[PDB]
């Protein structure tokens, strides 16, 4: 075959920026539907937390083996990268949240000045673009960034930024896609009519008086008169105790609420934001006939798991490749071709379920693959670990024979 | 007013630059470029051929009764001359949908003034700066 | 004596930057509604050359 | 790589005046929050329920290796969990009160302080809308601007970011410093109820 | 950082006027005088004024 | 600055398309005048529009005053021969 | 039915000064060099 | 049909107040009239509890919410377009009556399988 | 059936404006009279809560969506496709009542096996 | 013996406050005859409020007979430059 | 223009308000607050004396052939003036690179009214109104 892509790839831009597949504004854009908070900014941020909320794990194969002395003390790479990255739950939570907002998730390797590992620090994502070539792949990243009234540009080589994407046009595709953009027209529909709702209850909402004055073809009524009736009538000084006496030649009329459904509307609009959003409607705090039980439920809940594993998987990859593989590679005494990976817990299991699968087929299970299943850590003797009937079983033979 | 590109003929953008933009009704048929004055009440039509009718210029083609946008005074705007124009010439409505010189003119003073020469029948770009009424 | 302060939006100084892109200059601008009362105009004296 | 961030941060404003600047919130924005949170009703139970959900149950204090600390303190022995539980007795009422300061305001702040002897008192908060950062061009915070009422009008003073420490929950970016309060990003949504 | 500088010019500016509307009330508004009639000013025009 | 209805942006919009396909599928002749409004003619520059009949669907449609076979509506650009 | 929802380019002028010379981005409007 | 019915809700989903002024056979009421009508009864500075003191010969009337149901054209194109892509109607978010258990569910499960 | 259906949403599926001009009895309206009646009225520029005020001589009627029981018709089409092929009737995302559970259930899926 | 209506309990009075503030948002010049009721004048004291249109918001608000780019219903003292 | 605090001059800042600034080519060397005219295509100069010579104020100084800002016919400047001005005085352009007044000049109307008064050779600020140009 061939050492380099021979195929095409549809990207290198006329201009002087590589195309601007999406211009600084459009990243602007995506930061102000994230901050003007409200009911989309909440749907989108339940989307980060069932993809990454429910934090991560870190396996290597053969880690056993990989036992070397770091300084003085031995260490498993496992146990070495658990110190360099303390706080991976948070960092997972943070880059996959950005990640679902913008196209990519981006950031620095950071030293100390010792030059031992310090961190992965993530970049602002919509202060960055890359820049890239023929065959697709990102060689410079362009950053604009706020100043007093203006901005100052960079940039900056692909040499020693890392950058994440979740969401793709193609398997190919080094810069991904906004869900944000790929929605806007739903979003734009969603806010359009939630201000139209608010200003029909204003208008149309409630009853208002209306007194007619003067008799039906007779002596007509200037303004001036009914600036005194308007001063007896008055609603700001109204109250449930008033009564009201009059000549046969004064009608006290009623605009009445003139009811529309403005629960249907929000409903229709949840639903095509939701679903555009690929969320179930009941994020949106809104119910379903015919959904809420038996297979018709299992199906939506399906998709939903579907999706967070496929997002997951995307993420766990391109973090281990383009963050903790060169930072074991620069800063460690280990191998950094060692066979890392990353995973993302499931944000909803039912632990019950678990339980119950223990109690029913644990006889065909190691203790080590039960405590995995468990979420706990693996016993302390690998012989206890690697058996299959319980540790609490060995324990009560060990003592009582 | 138009130009060419090969075999093919564009319309000319008419506004240059311009804050001041208006809605009035058409009292006949117009077309964009065409200097237009005040014919009833919020209602313009093409300007006569000397002073005392110009509001500004209309900016698309009408029918007779439809809502047309003016750019007026304050606005830079490419227009058809009548007769060869220079930079400071102030002009002034033609009566024939074109603009033509003060100096042409049996009037005294223009209502936009030449920014950018053109030849007679060609596309002068000029700047609007007042407008004219009936004064008797 | 009573300095009062007003604004539609906020309560303090109304101070913002803009940036007009047609002209490409930032403008920043400020403004303040305020007024000053006496309740007890007794409660002072003014010393006098 | 460098052992100082190369990418800038969005985030200049202000000095000593008032500016609207979007980045930064003012003394004035964070006396809106305080008077959310004293206003009461509904709005402010919602808050106040969010504070408890997220802080109430309590808490515990974790060391690994813990029995491997054990160390003679005062002619008695100690872990580090033991001496932080006696650091922190009531860490519960603390993580309560900071976690719902920091939910409403962008951050909870505060100092750490000690006895005559020298000896470690409490992390004493301080009264978030009263307290502003100062950070510099690449982001960090650097300074604490502190304005307090007196008697019809004000003190002001200014602190360094050293002895004192906050905490945000709510952050616009991974890389911010400053973070967000949930009531001003919700402002329109709360005059949408009142109203 | 000439922004900067003007937010301050105008911050400034503004709290110039508020002193310049404070200061003007309270002048001329009082309603006690101690007229020191070019005599005895300093602590005992203070004193007669409170 | 450009208008919907300004001259140069006329060919942008998909309503300029739209009811001109309109125009050329309901028309029987040329003749603007008599079938079309100012309005219509002007916004739409009808003047343009290859307009004659030959694209309006009834103008190939049997319509026979008296129909024993039940064939009125058959349209002749269907038959085998076309 | 649809649209052709296509626009036909006009003509593209030749960019080259940028190659073609050598190119200063300079830190000010005004400026110097020496000779 | 979701254009369609977005263009629906705005111009019918509300209600929209009809002002008419002058008495019928009466007097006529000119342009210049009505926009003076307009500034009293204008939307954009009422208010909710906003009341109206007026001669006989004024008319608030009403442009109704006129009623269709979009949710069931919503529905219907869902249904049309999940069957068409081989998907179970639910994975549109829209549920239906009878299918949601027993055989019928373990049928049209066994299908997507 | 399910072109016809498709044109029947379009026409009668949504409400449309009808707005009547000119005195029943009285002065006659034309065209170019109407032109300029249009543009104020005109769904185009008109939005959710635009309010008008008017003489007594012009009238919004409301041509209301026609009802008709599209759902009912999709679902007999369904029932004779299904069954024209012979498969079973959820099968066409459709279903009927009384036979989800019990013998009637054991019948038809027996029946298809 | 005070009532609400005396002339020394009117400052006490929330709906003297509210009413005069209602007052001031209605005007359209200091002409208290054309605006107001009588009872009104003589009640809130309509003569002490600095009544004179430039409180009420429709002073400031565009309402051009037609509108082509949405100018209406903007309030010039919200613009840039005020 | 130039103002004095102390020791310091200071220039004058030529636009007080008003948004109507822009772009030509200077014709010659220019200064900032001298009125010019349109001298060539979008090309300006410094206006000669009484009238038909006005299409704004240069708002910096600049060198021949360079790209000019003005400001026109909108906006409220700071301008110097050859004689004592006082309110609703009507000036134009002196000839000198100044302002001097209608009642001075031998022409009839003005292109800016004075607003606050200075002594001759003082900066005076004025709100420019009108532009001149060839009528003949
Ligand atoms: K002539
Ligand atoms: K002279
Ligand atoms: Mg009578
Ligand atoms: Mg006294
Ligand atoms: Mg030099
Ligand atoms: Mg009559
Ligand atoms: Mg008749
Ligand atoms: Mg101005
Ligand atoms: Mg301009
Ligand atoms: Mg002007």
């Amino acid at each position: 075959a061939s050492s380099t892509p021979q195929t095409n790839v549809d990207s290198m831009g006329g201009g002087q920026f590589n195309g601007q597949d999406l211009t600084f504004e459009d990243l602007r854009d995506i930061k102000d539907v994230r901050d003007s908070g409200g009911q989309v900014a909440q749907l989108m941020d339940y989307k980060a937390l069932l993809n990454f909320g429910e934090g991560c794990e870190i396996h290597v194969e053969g880690d056993d083996e990989t036992k070397q002395l770091v300084d003085g003390e031995p260490m498993t790479l496992s146990e070495w990268l658990e110190d360099a990255f303390p706080h991976l739950d948070l960092l997972v939570l943070d880059l996959g949240g950005d990640a679902l907002w913008y196209p990519y998730a981006v950031g620095e390797i950071q030293e100390t000045i010792t030059g031992e590992f310090k961190e992965a620090l993530p970049a602002e994502p919509w202060t960055l673009m890359p820049e890239s070539d023929a065959q697709g792949k990102v060689q410079a990243w362009h950053q604009r960034t706020k100043t007093h009234g203006g901005y100052q540009t960079q940039t900056l080589p692909a040499d020693d930024l890392w950058h994440i994407v979740i969401n793709k046009a193609s398997a190919r595709d080094e810069v991904g896609i906004s869900e944000v953009l790929r929605n806007k027209d739903e979003i734009q529909a969603f806010k359009q009519n939630e201000a139209a709702i608010n200003q029909a209850i204003e208008l149309h909402g409630f009853p208002q008086r209306h007194v007619k004055v003067g008799k039906e073809d007779g002596a007509p009524v200037r303004d001036n008169d009914l600036r005194r009736v308007r001063t007896i009538f008055d609603p700001r000084t109204t109250d449930a105790n008033t009564a009201y006496f009059t000549g046969q030649d004064v009608d006290v009329e009623t605009l009445e609420a003139h009811n529309f459904d403005y629960s249907a509307i929000h409903e229709m609009d949840m639903r095509n934001l939701t679903t555009a959003l690929g969320l179930p409607l009941e994020a949106g705090n809104v119910g379903a006939d015919g959904l809420g039980s038996g297979k018709p439920a299992e199906l939506r809940f399906a998709l939903l798991k579907l999706a967070i594993k496929a997002n997951q998987r995307s993420f766990s990859v391109q973090f281990v490749e383009r963050v903790m593989r060169p930072v074991v590679r620069d800063y460690s005494p280990f191998d950094h071709e060692a066979d890392i990976r990353l995973e993302i817990n499931d944000p909803l299991e039912d632990i019950g379920e678990v339980a119950d699968l223990i109690q029913q087929v644990g006889d065909y299970m190691t203790n080590e693959q039960v405590a995995e299943k468990l979420d706990l850590p693996a016993p302390e003797d690998d012989e206890v670990a690697d058996s299959y009937r319980s540790p609490a079983d060995m324990e009560k033979d060990e003592a009582g024979v | 007013a138009t130009e060419t590109q090969g075999e093919h003929t564009f319309p000319v953008e008419v506004l240059i630059s311009g804050e001041e933009l208006r809605g009035y009704t058409a009292g006949e048929a117009l077309s964009a470029g065409e200097p237009v004055y005040l014919s009833g009440d919020y209602e313009v039509s093409a300007s006569s051929a000397d002073g005392g009718e110009f509001l500004g210029v209309n900016l698309y083609d009408v029918a007779s009764g439809e809502p047309v946008a003016l750019a007026g005074d304050d606005c830079e705007v490419r227009v058809e001359v009548s007769e060869q124009v220079t930079a400071n010439d102030e002009i002034l409505p033609d009566g024939l949908g074109t603009f033509e010189t003060v100096a042409t003119s049996a009037a005294s003073a223009g209502v936009a003034i030449v920014q950018e020469g053109a030849a007679s029948g060609e596309v002068c770009e000029a700047y609007i700066f007042a407008v004219q009424g009936t004064t008797a | 004596i009573h300095t009062i302060l007003y604004a539609p939006n906020g309560q303090d100084v109304e101070i913002k930057d803009y940036e007009d892109p047609i002209r490409d200059i930032t403008g920043v601008n400020g403004r303040l509604h305020v007024d000053c009362q006496y309740s007890q105009g007794r409660s002072s004296a003014t010393v006098q050359y | 790589a460098s052992s100082t961030p190369q990418t800038n941060v969005d985030s200049m404003g202000g000095g000593h005046s008032y500016q609207f600047n979007g980045q930064d919130l003012t003394f004035e924005d964070l006396r809106d929050i305080k008077d959310v949170r004293d206003s009461g009703g509904q709005v402010a139970q919602l808050m106040d329920y969010k504070a408890l959900l997220n802080f109430g149950e309590g808490c515990e204090i974790h060391v690994e290796g813990d029995d491997e600390t054990k160390q003679l303190v005062d002619g008695e022995p100690m872990t580090l969990s033991e001496w932080l539980e006696d650091a922190f007795p009531h860490l519960d009422l603390l993580v309560l009160d900071l976690g719902g300061d920091a939910l409403w305001y962008p951050y909870a702040v505060g100092e750490i302080q000690e006895t005559i002897t020298g000896e470690f008192k409490e992390a004493l908060p301080a009264e978030p809308w009263t307290l502003m950062p100062e950070s510099d061009a690449q982001g960090k915070v650097q300074a604490w601007h502190q304005r307090t009422k007196t008697h019809g009008g004000y003190q002001t003073q200014t602190l360094p970011a050293d002895d004192l420490w906050h905490i945000v929950i709510n952050k616009a970016s991974a890389r911010d410093e400053v973070g967000i309060s949930e009531v001003l990003r919700n402002k329109d949504e709360i005059q949408a109820f009142k109203q | 950082d000439l922004i900067e500088r003007n937010i301050q010019r105008v911050g400034a500016s503004l709290e110039n006027g508020i002193n310049r509307v404070f200061l003007t009330e309270l002048v001329d508004n009082a309603q006690n005088n101690h007229d020191t009639a070019g005599s005895n000013q300093g602590y005992q025009a203070l004193n007669s004024a409170v | 600055m450009q208008l919907r209805r300004s001259p140069g942006m006329r060919p942008m919009d998909r309503d300029w398309h739209q009811e001109r396909a309109r125009a050329r599928e309901q028309a029987y002749s040329s003749d603007l005048t008599s079938q079309f409004s100012e309005s219509e003619i002007v916004k739409y520059e009808l003047d343009t529009a290859q307009i004659d009949g030959s694209d309006n669907p009834r103008t190939y449609i049997w319509n026979r005053t008296i129909d024993l076979f039940g064939m009125n509506g058959t349209d002749v650009r269907e038959l085998r021969n076309r | 039915e649809q649209l052709l929802e296509v626009v036909m380019e006009g003509r593209e002028l030749r960019k080259v000064a940028r190659e073609a010379s050598n190119v200063i981005n300079a830190n000010t409007r005004v400026g110097d060099v020496p000779i």
